[PDB]
RNA sequence: GGUGAAAUUCUUGGAUUUAUUGAAGACUAACUACUGCGAAAGCAUUUGCCAAGGACGUUUUCAUUAAUCAAGAACGAAAGUUAGGGGAUCGAAGAUGAUCAGAUACCGUCGUAGUCUUAACCAUAAACUAUGCCGACUAGGGAUCGGGUGGUGUUUUUUUAAUGACCCACUCGGCACCUUACGAGAAAUCAAAGUCUUUGGGUUCUGGGGGGAGUAUGGUCGCAAGGCUGAAACUUAAAGGAAUUG
């Protein structure tokens, strides 16, 4: 896949994983 | 030598359009040309259907009578490509040959001073 | 007290008799203490002076401006409103005007406004922030203050009362027809829903 | 401009800053000129022009206020009026103004 | 030392009402309390109180403006296009 | 059929003296019914009359004009100024690679109570002793001229009426009065005023408008 | 590897140029970069000269110039894609 | 009307077209170039004001006051975020008309945000010359920008100068281009990417096979989107670069 498309895919992943763990915070 | 009027001729692609009013510009006398005669709807631009209805522009022209004008024909223009259309010339050709003299020409094609951002965005139609 | 723009008290001599005649303005922003007004057709255009909507040229902003000629005031005048002239037909000496609301309307050109704009704007930019702020400020307005959801009462008491739930039960837009009694939420909406999409009037 | 050339008068001649004293410097005549800056009250400014008519005395309105007209000659108060006694060596009794 | 980092006089509102309504109120808030520079004497003596009222402590002048400034954007811009409408009927 | 042609009767004009030629043609506007009728809703028009066909040979082809219909009764409807322009042809063929432009406008006003938004095209001759084929000069030079054209521009214009204004910039001399200037400045080729444009006039004053005929 | 030594055309020196939009698809491209000639056409051319006034008083013509966003002007216009030593050359021809 | 062609669409509401004419916001065409300026981002109508800058010129002044730089700081395209105003244009989203087996698109249409501006953020671009800064040396060539010098050079003719523009030669500093290769390079190519195994002028920064991954973790900045800092377990014999032939 695309570069920037790889980027845009981890930033959300990231941005899921953040969000999945903020629960825990 | 004889009376006068103003042209108003316009051409475009997939369309033309050509008529005649008084100088002032305030009464009109004859106009549509565009599709009339021809009918694909691909056509309209073409120059011999733009011939064949500025055979009945003229017609008007003279059936009400007058025996010249000079013509004020533009392209569309604005932000839309900057030049004539194939049935521009292609209705005059069989216009100024119809048995009526024809004077001072130039073009009204309207352009700006680089303005108003056309369509199609940054990378345009993409084909 | 339960006005936001502030006042402006003005004195005059009585043409007719040797007494002095106190005026009450509404305050145009930017006038001052011991400032002179001067109020006629022939007044020079001059923030704080009221003049009729023909002796302005178009694009001035007035403020507190008579539907009709001589009623003393009745357009922009809450905080920070005003009417911009948007032209006039000097005959039948009519002056065309855009409102606050937005709105345009024509009105004699005999009317008076005073150039400017009302002072104390931006009063509305302020949250309130507590009940309390808001209960000061009807306080000196009148009794309408606090407002009981008519969805939380139970039908006697309005037509979206009562249910095991809280619901309107019914379209909530009235008819303009509708009754006394019956007319209680969006009434007459020609529209409805988050107005999106920018807006201003042509 | 025209700041420099009072600003030079600072440095060069004798001048008296403030109402008071420069109207007993008008009524005594030694003021040759008497600037007033532009948020001076109107009451004040035309006393001053009275005053300086009496005296021949010259008048010359600074456009800026009287903070300026502080800053303008090196004080860092504000000065609603100046008076000249002595130019030293400034052209502003002979300059256009 | 600096007592806070933010909330600056909106600190007396605690911990209520939500960053976005405190901070918003605070800007206004700096404007409505802030002393202003007079046009006729020249000194920041210009204060609030019923808002749109603002007067000078010394010579005792007193001015129409905004409900928390002065003079409101708006107002300014009226300024200038009612001086360039006057100007064009003497001239 | 409705027959437009048997509709209405037509209508001329002419030009004011203010020149050599004057018959313009004809028009047709409306039968004088008598309800809403050719009084008050005619003189409001201006037509494209060039200047080769206004008074001479081509040597005046260029310049393109309106003419602001004024008034109108019996034979009527003899028609003023109403400003000028340049023509396509001219002008894109005058812009040439490989040159400096200098535009430049003033609005100023005449006795005749009008004023008006008047234009100035010129451009950077090669002087012909020379081997540069860009021929630029240097924006000190810009500056300065467009500070004379004004100069001379705004000093012709309300020294004088709009009809001696018009007999003024017929002769086209104002071309090189701004090249007197310029001689010591930069040689200038192609200079010409290009255009003409305006806002408004005192009331009518038909007794006035009345002053060029005969 | 690069395949042209100003990799784009004519501009060395400034960072940046407003850009045109190409008259085919609208697509913008930078001043500097796109393709430009000018469209000098006349009116016609026989006819038009005898049953009329003016016995051929002026002859004007279209000028307008022109600017491709390349890509079309390698469809249509001159692009004619050269040779690795023949691009080289900046005749106009 | 729009296209390859069509269709959604607009037309008793006189559309598309014409005339006169007014409003609003945006933009600066053509002139425009292997042309200029700025630290970079970037900067093109006019004029007035505000401070600011390089090159030149200089028998002026000071006299080593400098070069480059962790930390730290100023600015920093576009989009994006907060509060107003603006909101004409074009226009993520979304809705549609067509095409397609399918078509969340490309083409068409409507149009939200946005696009513009103020106050505050955000600090990232193939932010590119994919090429650190100061110094010195090594090679030929005609253009051009700015300053300068030289002149019984041409043109303005006024009456010839003075001037202005122009020609020619030279010299500083610019933006390039051209030819060569001594020389360099893996090559493409390079007056630097040269003056290196005959290896040392001063100084800053980064890289050490490919994935893993700019991921995890901590710290910190931000309203948020995210920015800076930034691993490893494990896995793998290639992945890459320039050039040749097909
Ligand atoms: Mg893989
Ligand atoms: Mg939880
Ligand atoms: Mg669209
Ligand atoms: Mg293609
Ligand atoms: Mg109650
Ligand atoms: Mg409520
Ligand atoms: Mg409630
Ligand atoms: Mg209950
Ligand atoms: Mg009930
Ligand atoms: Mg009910
Ligand atoms: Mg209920
Ligand atoms: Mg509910
Ligand atoms: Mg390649
Ligand atoms: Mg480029
Ligand atoms: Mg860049
Ligand atoms: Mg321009
Ligand atoms: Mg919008
Ligand atoms: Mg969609
Ligand atoms: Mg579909
Ligand atoms: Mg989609
Ligand atoms: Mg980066
Ligand atoms: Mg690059
Ligand atoms: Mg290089
Ligand atoms: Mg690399
Ligand atoms: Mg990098
Ligand atoms: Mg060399
Ligand atoms: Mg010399
Ligand atoms: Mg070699
Ligand atoms: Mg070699
Ligand atoms: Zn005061
Ligand atoms: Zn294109």
């Amino acid at each position: 896949m695309r570069a920037k498309w790889r980027k845009k895919r981890t930033r959300r992943l990231k941005r899921k994983r953040r969000k999945v763990r903020a629960r825990s915070k | 030598s004889q009376v006068f009027g103003v042209a108003r001729i316009y051409a475009s692609f997939n369309d033309t359009f050509v008529h005649v009013t008084d100088l002032s510009g305030k009464e009109t006398i004859a106009r549509v040309t565009g599709g009339m005669k021809v009918k694909a709807d691909r056509d309209e631009s073409s120059p011999y259907a733009a011939m064949l209805a500025a055979q009945d522009v003229a017609a008007k022209c003279k059936e009400v009578g007058i025996t010249a004008v000079h013509v004020k024909i533009r392209a569309t223009g604005g932000t839309r490509t900057k030049t004539p259309g194939p049935g521009g010339q292609a209705a005059l050709r069989a216009l100024a040959r119809s048995g009526l003299r024809i004077g001072r020409i130039e073009d009204v094609t309207p352009v700006p001073s680089d303005s108003t951002r056309k369509k199609g965005g940054r990378r345009g139609r993409r084909l | 007290s339960g006005r936001g723009a502030p006042l402006a008290k003005v004195v005059f001599r009585d043409p007719y008799k040797y007494r002095l005649r106190e005026e009450i303005f509404i305050a145009n922003e930017g006038v001052h203490t011991g400032q002179f007004i001067y109020a006629g057709k022939k007044a020079s255009l001059n923030v704080g002076n009221v003049l009729p909507l023909g002796s302005v040229p178009e694009g001035t902003i007035v403020s507190n401006v008579e539907e009709k000629p001589g009623d003393r005031g009745a357009l922009a005048r809450a905080s920070g409103n005003y009417v911009i002239i948007i032209g006039h037909n000097p005959d039948e000496n009519k002056t065309r005007v855009r409102l606050p609301s937005g709105a345009k309307k024509v009105i004699s050109s005999d009317a008076r406004g005073v150039i400017g704009v009302i002072a104390g704007g931006g009063r509305v930019d302020k949250p309130l922030l507590k009940a309390g702020r808001a209960f000061h400020k009807y306080r000196l307005k009148r009794n309408s203050w606090p407002k009981t959801r008519g969805v939380a009462m139970n039908p006697v008491d309005h037509p979206h009362g009562g249910g095991n739930h809280q619901h309107i039960g019914k379209a909530s837009t009235i008819s303009r027809g509708a009754v006394s009694g019956q007319k209680a939420g969006l009434i007459a909406a020609r529209r409805t829903g988050l107005l999106r999409g920018s807006q201003k009037t042509q | 401009s025209i700041n420099q050339k009072l600003a030079l008068v600072i440095k060069s001649g004798k001048y008296t800053l403030g109402y008071k004293s420069t109207v007993k410097s008008l009524r005594q005549g030694k003021s040759k000129l008497i600037i007033i800056a532009a948020n001076t009250p109107v009451l004040r400014k035309s006393e001053l022009e009275y005053y300086a008519m009496l005296s021949k005395t010259k008048v010359y309105y600074f456009q800026g206020g009287n903070n300026e007209l502080g800053t303008a000659v090196g004080k860092l108060f504000r000065v609603g009026v100046v008076s000249i006694l002595e130019a030293g060596d400034s052209d502003i009794l002979t300059t256009l103004a | 030392a600096k007592r806070t980092k933010k909330v600056g006089i909106t600190g007396k509102y605690g911990v209520r009402y939500g960053s976005s309504l405190r901070r918003q109120v605070k800007k206004l808030e700096i404007q409505q309390h802030a002393r202003y520079d007079c046009s006729f004497c020249g000194k920041k003596t210009v204060k609030r109180g019923a808002a749109g009222i603002w007067t000078c402590s010394c010579c005792k002048k007193t001015v129409a403006g905004g409900a928390y400034t002065v003079s409101t954007a708006a107002a300014a811009t009226v300024r200038s296009t009612i001086r360039r409408l006057r100007e064009m009927v003497e001239a | 059929v409705v027959d437009p042609f048997t509709r209405k009767e037509w209508f001329d004009i002419k030009a004011p003296s203010t020149f050599e030629n004057r018959n313009v043609g004809k028009t047709l506007v409306n039968k004088s019914t008598g309800l809403k009728s050719a009084s008050d809703a005619l003189k409001g028009r201006v037509v494209e009359v060039c200047l080769a066909d206004l008074q001479g040979s081509e040597d005046h082809s260029f310049r393109k004009i309106k003419l602001r219909v004024d008034e109108v009764q019996g034979k009527n409807l003899l028609t003023n100024f109403h400003g000028m322009d340049f023509t396509t042809d001219k002008l894109r063929s005058m812009v040439r690679k490989w040159q400096t432009l200098i535009e430049a406008n003033v609005t100023v006003k005449t006795s005749d109570d009008y004023v008006l938004r008047i234009f100035a095209i010129a451009f950077t001759r090669k002087q012909a002793n020379q081997v540069k084929r860009h021929s630029y000069a240097q924006s000190s030079h810009i500056r300065a001229i467009r500070k004379v054209i004004s100069e001379i521009l705004t000093k012709e214009v309300q020294g004088s009426t709009l009809a001696q204004l018009t007999s003024k910039l017929i002769p086209e001399v104002i071309n090189k009065e701004i090249e007197n200037a310029t001689k010591d400045i930069f040689p200038l080729q192609n200079i010409h005023v290009r255009k003409v444009k305006l806002l408004k006039q005192p009331k009518f004053d038909v007794g006035a408008l009345m002053a060029l005929h005969g | 590897p690069k395949k042209r030594a100003s990799n784009g055309r004519n501009k060395k020196g400034r960072g940046h140029v407003k850009p045109v939009r190409c008259v085919n698809c609208s697509k913008s491209i930078p001043k500097d970069k796109a393709i430009k000639r000018m469209a000098i056409r006349n009116i016609v051319v026989r006819d038009l000269s005898e049953a009329s006034v003016y016995p051929e008083y002026a002859l004007p013509k279209t000028y307008n110039k022109l600017h491709y966003c390349v890509s079309c002007a390698i469809h249509a216009r001159i692009v004619r894609v050269r040779s690795r030593e023949d691009r080289k050359n900046r005749a106009p021809p």
